[PDB]
RNA sequence: CCCCACUAUGCUUAGCCCUAAACCUCAACAGUUAAAUCAACAAAACUGCUCGCCAGAACACUACGAGCCACAGCUUAAAACUCAAA
């Protein structure tokens, strides 16, 4: 069958399956990709923690944190911990427009995750709290 | 018996055709660049059509073909202009050559 | 004298004027598969008249019929409902590409 | 005039439901409100989770309420409905059939604004 | 938070390629304006920058659109010259 | 100026305050696109009628007087000395 980018439905009935888990089964790697720092944990479809990293935990501090690289290293040490405790497959939820927004999901490929589904959940206040003031720079 | 200007107009062919979107006409090739074929067709401004490569050989000085015509000349105002832009040239789209 | 001069009318080759795929049709905050062919498929976001296509009073009715329904329970908000992904596609809008 | 009650239920039994729509509609009558039809739409799941009365909904019943009704009597049943426990989202509108779609001649093209500068040569 | 997971701004990666996701999933919240939204909500644009800020835009579209129209318009005049010499 | 923390304040009710680059710095109504169109620039040039306002710069969104729920306030608004410019 043709390849649908849309999400199959939990309540429907689908035939992809991943390793013989369904897509609602998949756990999930949650990216916080922010201006100075990326963390990423990965927890299970019951809402189980089973891997977390950051750039601060990954032997980068102050400027540092805020690279791609260091993003990356995160990256490649949460699939680490996630592929001890049997991870394959995730579910990329990635949150923030911060320069590890994709590098940080580079590592989890080259760790030996696999990336079957992107997700953006950046918060966008619909009008909300005021942010502060511009900076006079 | 003199025939006035305005039955001039109201009897030539031009007029009597009435809209030239999507009509058929019958146009001359005068000039050939390339493949840029130079079509008269009868109108005020000629069209350029680029040479089919089906049967790009018979396409010569001369030769008659048919034409579809969009419009008998290219004119569009843009912004800040206190009149049309106009091309010299008219829009056709290129079918076959007319054979009798 | 000469009746061959020009006369004076209005242009009988005048086509008539184009109207919207909903002129003439109702528009109901309940009918919500309807509203859902004119939001994204992956935001939600209210697509603008240029993509639409809609004129100006049916772009405006639209937008109301789609905020009364997402505030009643009729219309999700932050996406477009998967039952209706299979609606005909009416927006000149083009992601993959 | 004439209204029309967006009125989502709770989903319960038939017994639950059936005495929800017809207590529902006796506060109407209770407030001079002339009750034109009952509509049923069906039953789906909600868009979005609601929460009311400490409740968690995820699935609810959809009705509609065809009313006659004067204008103080708008007020009073809003009140009415807040209270209700079975009732997961009541609003009041106009009903749209009683306003009339004025006929659309088309679409006049628009042409490019002109004059908006003068024509000195700069 | 009270809306369905996994059903908005979600790209499914095909056979592995996730470059080519990504790559999707930027473009569709590009064309939405998700992207450019987040980035002049990072500090707050009193009202009177914004409609400054807008107006700038509108004009900016006004003259993107028309000068697009005049190349697409003029761009059939691109070829050779025909009467060359003269 | 950059970063962090926090208060007045921004919100609601009631009563005040009456200021702004309150500027689209382009008065209201009825018209005209013709002549000499028109200093410049800006957002083309004008007609009829009425109201408001303006007469070198600075002193001066000031002093005094007066009015005001205003009391470090607002509104109205000078003069002398000085300059040949602004
Ligand atoms: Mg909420
Ligand atoms: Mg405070
Ligand atoms: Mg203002
Ligand atoms: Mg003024
Ligand atoms: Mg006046
Ligand atoms: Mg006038
Ligand atoms: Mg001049
Ligand atoms: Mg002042
Ligand atoms: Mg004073
Ligand atoms: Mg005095
Ligand atoms: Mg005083
Ligand atoms: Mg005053």
């Amino acid at each position: 069958t043709k390849f649908s980018i849309y999400p199959p439905i939990p309540g429907e009935e689908s035939s992809l399956r991943w390793a013989g888990k369904k897509f609602e089964e998949i756990p999930i790697a949650h990216i916080k990709a922010s201006h100075n720092n990326t963390q990423i944990q990965v927890v299970s479809a019951s809402n189980e923690p089973l891997a977390f990293a950051s750039c601060g935990t990954e032997g980068f501090r102050n400027a540092k944190k805020g690279t791609g690289i260091a993003a990356q290293t995160a990256g490649i040490a949460a699939a680490a911990r996630a592929k001890q405790k049997g991870v394959i497959h995730i579910r990329v939820v990635v949150k923030g427009l911060g320069p590890g927004r994709l590098s940080a999901m580079h590592g989890l490929i080259m760790g030996g995750l696999e990336v079957i589904s992107i997700t953006d959940n950046t918060p966008i206040p619909h009008x909300g709290c005021r942010p502060r003031k511009a900076r006079k720079l | 018996n003199v025939e006035s200007f305005a039955s001039m107009l109201r009897h030539s062919p031009l007029t009597q055709m009435g809209p030239a979107k999507d009509k058929l006409v019958i146009g001359r090739i005068f000039h050939i660049v390339e493949n840029d074929l130079y079509i008269d067709f009868g109108g005020k401004f000629h069209c350029v059509c680029r040479r089919p490569e089906v049967d790009g050989e018979k396409y010569q000085k001369g030769t008659r073909v048919r034409l579809r015509l969009l419009d008998l000349e290219l004119t569009s105002r843009f912004l800040g202009a206190t009149t049309d832009t106009t091309v010299l040239e008219a829009n056709a789209v290129l079918l076959g050559i007319q054979e009798s | 004298s000469n009746e061959d001069l020009p006369i004076s009318m209005e242009n009988p080759y005048k086509e008539p004027l184009k109207k919207c795929i909903l002129c003439g049709k109702h528009v109901d905050y309940k009918n919500v598969q309807l509203l859902s062919q004119f939001v994204s498929p992956f935001t939600g976001c209210i697509y603008g008249r240029h993509i639409t296509g809609l004129c100006g009073k049916k772009q405006k009715e639209i937008t109301k019929a789609i905020k009364r329904a997402q505030i009643m329970g009729f219309m999700p908000v932050t996406y477009k409902d998967p039952a209706y992904l299979k609606d005909p596609k009416v927006c000149n809008i083009r992601y993959r590409e | 005039p004439r209204y029309e009650l967006a009125l989502i239920l709770k989903a319960m039994q038939r017994p639950e439901t059936a005495a929800t729509l017809k207590r529902t509609i006796e506060a109407l009558m209770d407030r001079g409100a002339i009750v034109r039809d009952l509509e049923n739409l069906g039953e789906r799941a909600l868009p979005y989770r609601i929460s009311a009365h400490s409740q968690q909904h995820n699935r609810g019943g959809y009705f509609l309420v065809d009313f006659y009704a004067p204008t103080a009597a708008v007020e009073s049943m809003v009140e009415h409905l807040s209270r209700d426990i079975d009732v997961i989202r009541g609003n009041i509108v106009k009903h749209p059939l009683t306003q009339e779609l004025k006929e659309c001649e088309g679409i006049v093209p628009v042409p490019l604004a002109e004059k908006l500068y003068s024509t000195k040569k700069r | 938070a009270k809306h369905l997971k996994f059903i908005a701004r979600t790209v499914m990666v095909q056979e592995g390629n996730v470059e080519s996701a990504y790559r999707t999933l930027n473009r569709i919240l590009t064309m939405d304006g998700l992207i450019e939204d987040i980035k002049h909500r990072r500090y707050y644009e009193k009202p009177c920058r914004r409609r400054q800020r807008e107006s700038y835009e509108r004009c900016r579209r006004i003259y993107n659109m028309e000068m697009a129209r005049k190349i697409n318009f003029l761009m059939r005049k691109n070829r050779a010259d025909p009467w060359q010499g003269c």
